[PDB]
């Protein structure tokens, strides 16, 4: 009785080691996808700006028509 | 009564002190706050133990590290004597130049916890082969107190170059400039390696995460059954000195391999049985010693198992003489009855039976070639000698060295073959 009492004590020391671990994996998995969310945002935001930038760049060179003074 | 002196050296040796004070504690029932819920110990006013220790290296870091883990408060704030400068792996940095300037309050200290005892038994070390603190202080702090004490025993706890890999390039030098000055000056030399350990924690346990903390408990394990049957009651009792005249026949070899009984996993722990049958099983095995050398590749010239648990002696006898009678190719026959028992009245906390095996056999003279080997090539071609000359020390020494190592080996080898 007394060695199934200190077995079941390695058993779920272990089953409760191991649950924890794969708990940490995961939650590295979670702050992976969490920082790819960073470089997915910023080069839309990148993006869209230079988007911006340059076409309010082509619009005031098209705006030089002639003076006729 | 039959006191010992606890002195460390090397990470190494600090780390399985560390270790092996916490598992006497929560054997002789000591919590880590120094109290009980003279072997080892010391009473302290107030009702406190302090274990006489006392820990060496060149890094005051160790300190921290040993202090910062439970049953770090047992060790008095005074013992801990360390230099600043630090070894960096280089035996004449911790022989020679720190070695000469810091010793010196080693042996100070050293001599003070000696005549506080009555009877100091023997001595107890606790170091490693390959770094320049651990080895080097270690052999001068060794050499220091046997001219000291000649009277006293000697011992040493040393883990040796493993032979697939090794930690520290230079190695060989280290542990030839160690085993030089060591066969000289020591009485047992309890050889450990890492990969012994590690098979075992994979094999034999199947932890698939092993961590230098378990293998530290496991050769704790060792260091303690090695002497329990001294500190308690037995049927038969034994010491650190009936071990070595029925251990060492010859002043050279000395040198003892070691094993602890029994060990299982998990699973295979609901199955198998539990009596002298499985603890010699597991005790002769192969694998489950602590040395990088099959013992079957050889033989022993002798061997000495000490029991622990209130267990019969028929079965003890009858077996020593099957195992004896059985695998005689592998034991020597020039000897008659080349084991020794031993048996003790108390097994370790949770169980109700051990065994510790402590062989002086001719297989580690395998290890002894392949160091000398490994010294040969790094020394014909004098790699990493500016370091070993740059510190005042000659290569003649080094030479030397390796002449006395062979020697050592000349030996062995011959009296495995003699007979009469
Ligand atoms: N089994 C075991 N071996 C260790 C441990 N720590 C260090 N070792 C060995 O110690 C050896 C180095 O010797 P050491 O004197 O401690 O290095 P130093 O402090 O730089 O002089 C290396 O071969 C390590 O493998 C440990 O915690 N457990």
């Amino acid at each position: 009785t007394q060695t199934l009492e200190l077995n079941r004590m390695r058993g779920m020391l272990e089953d409760d080691f191991n649950r924890k671990k794969a708990s940490i994996r995961q939650a590295v998995k979670e702050e992976n996808q969490q920082l790819d969310k960073q470089k997915r945002d910023l080069e839309k935001q990148s993006n869209n700006e230079k988007l911006n930038y340059e076409r309010t760049e082509i619009d005031m060179v098209k705006t030089r028509g002639q003076k006729r003074p | 009564m039959r006191e010992i002196v606890h002195i460390q050296g090397g990470q190494c040796g600090n780390q399985i002190g560390a270790k092996f004070w916490e598992v006497i504690s929560d054997e002789h029932g000591i919590d880590p706050t120094g109290t009980y819920h003279n072997v080892y110990y010391n009473e302290a006013t107030g009702g406190r133990y302090v274990p006489r220790a006392i820990l060496m290296d060149l890094e005051p870091g160790t300190m921290d590290s040993v202090r910062a883990g439970p049953f770090g408060q047992l060790f008095r704030p005074d013992n801990f004597v360390f230099g600043q400068t630090g070894a960096g792996n280089n035996w004449a940095k911790g022989h020679y130049t720190e070695g000469a300037e810091l010793i010196d309050s080693v042996l100070d200290v050293v001599r003070k916890e000696a005549e506080g005892c009555d009877c100091l038994q023997g001595f107890q070390i606790t170091h490693s082969l390959g770094g320049g603190t651990g080895s080097g202080m270690g052999t001068l702090l060794i050499s220091k107190v046997r001219e000291e004490y000649p009277d006293r025993i000697m011992e040493t706890f040393s883990v040796v170059p493993s032979p697939k890999v090794s930690d520290t390039v230079v190695e060989p030098y280290n542990a030839t400039l160690s085993v030089h000055q060591l066969v000289e000056n020591a009485d047992e030399c309890m050889v450990i390696d890492n990969e012994a350990l590690y098979d075992i924690c994979f094999r034999t346990l199947k932890l698939t995460t092993p961590t230098y903390g378990d293998l530290n408990h496991l050769v704790s394990a060792a260091m303690s059954g090695v002497t329990c049957c001294l500190r308690f009651p037995g049927q038969l009792n034994s010491d650190l000195r009936k071990l070595a005249v029925n251990l060492i026949p010859f002043p050279r070899l000395h040198f003892f391999m070691i094993g602890f009984a029994p060990l299982t996993s998990r699973g295979s722990q609901q199955y198998r049985a539990l009596t002298v049958p499985e603890l010699t099983q597991q005790m002769f095995d192969a694998k489950n010693m602590m040395c990088a050398a099959d013992p079957r590749h050889g033989r022993y010239l002798t061997a000495s198992a000490l029991f622990r648990g209130r267990m019969s002696t028929k079965e003890v006898d009858e077996q020593m003489l099957n195992v004896q009678n059985k695998n005689s190719s592998y034991f020597v026959e020039w000897i008659p009855n080349n084991i020794k028992s031993s048996i003790c009245d108390i097994p370790p906390k949770g169980l109700k039976m051990a065994v510790t095996f402590v062989g002086n056999s001719t297989a580690i003279q395998e290890m002894f070639k392949r160091v000398a080997e490994q010294f040969t090539a790094m020394f014909r071609r004098k790699a990493f000698l500016h370091w070993y000359t740059g510190e005042g020390m000659d290569e003649m020494e080094f030479t030397e060295a390796e002449s006395n190592m062979n020697d050592l080996v000349s030996e062995y080898q011959q009296y495995q073959d003699a007979t009469a």
